[PDB]
RNA sequence: AUACAGUGAAACUGCGAAUCAGUUAUCGUUUAUUUGAUAGCAUGGUAUAACUGUGGUAAUUCUAGAGCUAAUACAUGCUAAUCUCGACCCUUUGGAAGAGAUGUAUUUAUUAGAGUCUUCGGACUCUUUGAUGAUUCAUAAUAACUUUUCGAAUCGCAUGGCCUUGUGCUGGCGAUGGUUCAUUCAAAUUUCUGCCCUAUCAACUUUCGAUGGUAGGAUAGUGGCCUACCAUGGUUUCAACGGG
């Protein structure tokens, strides 16, 4: 796709040379924001655009990396994964069944599967309530 | 009122405007001139 | 929030804000002009603003006309076509070339008015002329 | 005098000693003086008066030197106060221009609804020149830049009229008719630099037609031979010298922007004239822009050589063998690639052009090319 | 607008009233410096009280490194030196065996100095280079092979550098915060992580190795010639069990 | 001390007026103050305070009237001048005719910001930039927009020098101000855990925002903090939701 909406989706003033010739029209714009990832073929040979993927969007990765289980989908780019560790009480002195929720924004880079682990970490805060992004499943 | 002290305090001002150039474009030359050392070795 | 703007075109007259930390915001209501500037080789001008044409999100704003971000222009013409034949001995790409002897040229502002106080336009010219031309096309 | 001035201000009974008005305005005096005289000579209404005509031409004057601002708007304010017919359609556009606020689009536009008319042109052209006036540092430059290039949105008359306008006060024709000048005043040599700099404003701004008026072209050159009489004309001291030579840099680089840019419908068939002013600065040293940021020298013969006409012109001095000497100097600059293809331009436009004078420069360059193109060691640009 | 809750190396007790003096703002935190009060009146006693410690401030008198500046709560802490013409005295103060604030006593030609670590490096404005250390002296053109986490050596009377100091195996080093405060020695290995906890590791005579972040540690010098007189016989703090042996053996 | 010179009431100006707990990031914000760097007209006008007076009013720290006069209060406003290439000389460590170059604040568009040869000693050319884990980072160039920001109309102590004794030109110590950056001190948010009892609380949130994505507005900013448009989500027997 290129559009969903009644504005433009574009990279900001990541643009071409619109008078000489190039065979991209928009030069894609590379990054990585840490984390020592090597930078995704997807990125670099893309087509989506996503202003709050942390691979072409302007936001920055650091702070708390955590990784959990995917089990919710449904939403728009965002994915809600499920840190199932156990925890401790100090009544029964044994472990317990416990999760909690985490959503997380995902990103089209590879594919958004229900059911696999992520690795996100804590990023500038996207949104009301979603606070980390996707930068590997 | 023009006193004989407030046109030295305006001298005293284009004084010091002058010598703090003419003290900084001058160790940008001294910077310079060690870079060239540098570029000289490398 | 604070209050709303809805700066307008014509007669130019701003509101003096200050705000959170020093931070001296333009808080400029119905502007009249506009720097406008050429993507593709860099020339940029004072210009004199006709109308709003197309709103990304609100047609509200396709009737009133109201002036912020991202929404495409019709402008003027003619300080470009003052520069476009004095200085080039040509007097005159091509679907930019159509856009001449209409009288109007397109753009899109990204400086915020009630934020900033400027008034931006970039000549759009290529993908951009074609999907704002396929724009003027889905509200035609 | 100024108790005198400002109660024969404050009492307005004009035409009662108007016997020396206009003398008075056309004579000298302090600014204090005159902001109370052109107060007054607005509070009047010159209708009928010793001479109205010469009341209203000392009023468009001062509204051209005006020092920018005050009397610029003290005399927009006497001449809305003389009779002002077909001009409250743009007395917003006066006022506008002689205030603070002069957006020089809503001046222009406002003009441009004043228009068909042409009854703005003089107040246009004296808030042209009080907007010329601006002088030093970033406000100026700001302000000047805007006023250079708004003021192109004007009749193509207009324009060369605002051209002859800058010319009258340093024309000096009546000068420069017999063989040169004689005369140095430095405050009048100042206004020279001020023409040069707002004929380079406008030649940048409109470098396609430019507008060539003659007698506007020839005071120019009158300023460039002002320059070359106080260059033989040193004055050690130097203060003059440092404005000659301020003068001098610019005005031959105005005048290579000129003919540079304009090339196809200007420079007529009196470019003998500038072709000895050009020898006059060749003469002092033809080979004296040896650099490789040659400015002006070069690019006038480059221009020659390159536009065809031009080598009449070229060849009735010898000055493609100054040319050729500066290009052949035993350590030139990189400005060798430009005198090289100066040598291929000059080849098949003066070798196949008329055999009298342009062959005989071409054969002139040939001899130099022989003998004199030896170390073609260009080690730097392969293209 | 209030203390009491002091670092506990100033040396204050708790019944000098309440409130302790608040660190104004200066070059270093208000963590690791001490002001110019608890300087002169409870560490080395040559005042009593503040009226009097204002009068020997406003007395034209103390000198912080190279420059008077009357002000009671001035947090002149680590690595400065503070000159007092009369009673002949420069002090560079810093740290010690128990983690407090030694002071020293240094002649003229070693106070005419000091050094600092860089805290970054950039490129300031019009081309110029920018380099700022410890305590706020951002300084203009450095020598051009600068690295972070580098000492430099202050020439202290113009404001300028006069000596260079890179940073590598072999070359000594100084602890300043960690459980390990004060402690001098270099010589085990280079490690380095990424994302911190990682130090230029620590000699000992029986090979004992600290190792903390490295934003704490930095250089003083080389063997045999470090740029500072060390306090306290160049303390490493072997142990009190081992002092008493020694006490016992000699 | 015939401008002023000591103290100096009054007044203006300047400055200052569920605690949640541990807990990371601010490459998401501003950063007053301190501290350190940092910017080539013999000096003009308001519009007034204290005060002098006229009163009202039972009265208030109530006041109106007119006469006054101050600035580091308000509001305008300025001086060629230096760095490159320097052919030639006369030897230079120069002085030179002149071909030249010229700040800052806001906004947008960019662009850059990646194996021989030997005087065995020496040379013979090799690559442009500051980094973090990470950038549209730091920084430099053009184009104009600036309801046009700043680039000192300030003060105390001495007041020394150059000699062409002008009444010249210079010159010290430091008080305030002021552009930008950094520091320091802060704020305001943000990642991870926790506390009162309960299934005679099992369903809870898209009521008139619930939860996302795209644009816009608000923001000091990341950000439903809100607007429209696209999607119909999200939470939960894990003790959620509600109540004590």
């Amino acid at each position: 796709t290129v559009q969903s909406e009644r504005a433009f989706q574009k990279q900001p003033h990541i643009f071409n040379n619109p008078k000489v010739k190039t065979s991209k029209r928009t030069k894609r714009w590379y990054k990585n924001a840490g984390l020592g990832f090597k930078t995704p073929k997807t990125a670099i040979e893309g087509s989506y655009i996503d202003k709050k993927c942390p691979f072409t969007g302007l936001v920055s990765i650091r702070g708390k990396i955590l990784t959990g289980t995917v089990v919710s989908t449904k939403m728009h780019r965002t994915i809600v994964i499920r840190r199932a560790y156990l925890h401790y009480i100090p009544k029964y002195n044994r472990y317990e069944k416990r999760h909690k929720n985490v959503p997380v924004h995902v990103s089209p880079a590879f594919r958004v599967q229900v059911g696999d682990i992520v690795t996100v970490g804590q990023c500038r805060p996207i949104s009301k309530t979603v606070r980390f992004n996707v930068v590997k499943v | 009122l023009v006193t004989p002290q407030r046109l030295q305090r305006k001298r005293h001002q284009r004084a010091l405007k002058v010598r703090n150039a003419q003290a900084q474009r001058e160790a940008a030359a001294e910077y310079a001139q060690l870079l060239a050392k540098r570029l000289s070795e490398r | 929030g604070r209050q709303p703007a809805n700066t307008k075109i014509g007669a130019k007259r701003i509101h003096s804000v200050r705000t959170r930390g020093g931070n001296k915001k333009y808080r400029a209501l119905r502007i009249e002009t506009g720097n406008f500037s050429w993507a593709s080789e860099g020339i940029s001008k004072k210009t004199r603003i006709a109308g709003v044409v197309y709103h990304p999100s609100n047609n509200e704003l396709v009737r009133t006309n109201t002036l912020t971000k991202a929404a495409i222009v019709q402008i003027d013409a003619t300080p470009f076509r003052q520069w476009f034949e004095a200085h080039y001995g040509q007097t005159l790409e091509s679907s930019v070339e159509s856009q001449f002897s209409a009288g109007r040229l397109y753009a899109c502002i990204s400086s915020r008015p009630g934020q900033s106080g400027r008034c931006d336009g970039y000549i759009l010219e290529g993908e951009e002329l074609a999907f704002y031309l396929r724009r003027l096309t889905a509200k035609k | 005098t100024y108790p005198i001035l400002i109660r024969n201000q404050a009492l307005k009974v004009m035409l009662s000693i108007p016997q020396v008005a206009e003398n008075h305005f056309v004579d000298i005096a302090p600014f204090v003086y005159n902001d109370f005289k052109t107060y007054k000579d607005e509070e009047d209404m010159e209708n009928e008066r010793v001479i109205t005509g010469s009341w209203t031409e000392v009023d468009r004057n001062v509204f051209l030197k005006t020092l920018s601002k005050f009397k610029n708007i003290k005399n927009v304010y006497s001449a809305t106060e003389l009779h002002d017919h077909l001009m409250v359609l743009l007395g917003s556009r006066n006022t506008d221009v002689q205030k603070l606020a002069l957006d020089a689009l809503l001046a222009y536009k406002n003009p441009t609804l004043n228009k068909y008319r042409d009854n703005l042109k003089n107040l246009l052209d004296d808030t042209l020149f009080k907007d010329e006036i601006t002088t030093f540092l970033t406000e100026n430059g700001s302000q000047s830049i805007k006023a250079e290039d708004e003021k192109v949105v004007m009749p193509y008359v207009l324009r060369i009229f605002f051209g002859r306008a800058q010319v009258p006060p340093t024309s000096g024709q009546k000068r420069s008719r017999k063989i040169a000048v004689i005369s140095v005043l430095p405050n009048f040599k100042k206004p020279y630099i001020n023409d040069f700099l707002s004929l380079a404003s406008e030649r940048l701004d409109y470098n396609y037609f430019f507008g060539n008026s003659h007698q506007i072209n020839s005071s120019k050159a009158t300023l460039k031979t002002i320059r070359r009489m106080t260059g033989f004309v040193n004055i050690v001291n130097s203060t003059l010298s440092v404005l000659r030579t301020n003068f001098p840099l610019h005005t031959n680089s105005v005048l290579q922007p000129l003919i540079y840019s304009i090339a196809m419908a200007y420079y007529v068939l009196d470019t003998e004239s500038t072709e000895e002013v050009h020898l006059r600065k060749m003469a002092s040293n033809l080979r004296q822009q040896g650099l490789k940021c040659l400015s002006s020298v070069f690019e006038f013969v480059g221009n020659t050589f390159d536009w065809s006409t031009s080598m009449e012109d070229i060849y009735a001095v010898v000055v493609k063998p100054r040319i050729s000497h500066f290009s052949d100097e035993n350590l030139q600059q990189p400005s060798s690639l430009l005198r090289l293809f100066l040598y291929w331009a000059h080849n098949p436009s003066l070798y196949q052009f008329l055999y009298y004078d342009e062959f005989a420069t071409a054969t002139a360059l040939m001899d130099t090319i022989s003998n004199q193109h030896v170390k073609e060691a260009v080690i730097g640009p392969i293209i | 607008l209030k203390r009491l809750a002091a670092p506990h190396h100033w040396l204050l007790d708790k019944l000098s009233g309440c409130y302790a003096p608040r660190p104004s703002a200066g070059p270093h935190k208000l963590r690791e410096s001490l002001p110019l009060i608890v300087f002169l009146r409870n560490r080395l006693k040559y005042a009593l009280n503040g009226r009097e410690v204002k009068a020997i401030l406003m007395q034209r008198h103390v000198k912080v490194d190279g420059k008077v500046r009357t002000d009671t709560t001035y947090p002149a802490g680590f690595m400065d030196v503070i000159t007092l013409d009369a009673t002949n005295e420069n002090f560079r103060l810093v740290y010690d065996v128990k983690g407090r604030f030694a002071v020293h006593r240094i002649t003229d030609e070693e106070a005419s100095y000091k050094l600092g670590k860089v805290k970054k490096v950039q490129l300031g404005k019009k081309g110029v280079p920018y380099v700022v250390t410890h305590d706020g002296r951002t300084i203009r053109y450095p020598d051009p092979n600068i690295k972070v986490n580098d000492t430099v050596k202050i020439d202290l009377a113009s404001g300028k550098i006069t000596d260079f100091i890179k940073f590598d195996a072999g070359k000594l080093v100084y602890v300043t915060g960690g459980r390990n405060l004060g402690r001098i020695g270099t010589i085990v290995h280079k490690e380095r992580h990424d994302g911190g906890f990682d130090l230029v590791h620590i000699k000992d005579s029986l090979d004992n190795t600290f190792v903390t972040r490295l934003n704490n540690v930095f250089v003083i010098g080389e063997q045999g010639k470090p740029y500072i007189s060390l306090p306290k016989g160049k303390g490493i703090k072997l142990s009190i069990a081992e002092e008493r042996d020694r006490r016992r053996a000699q």
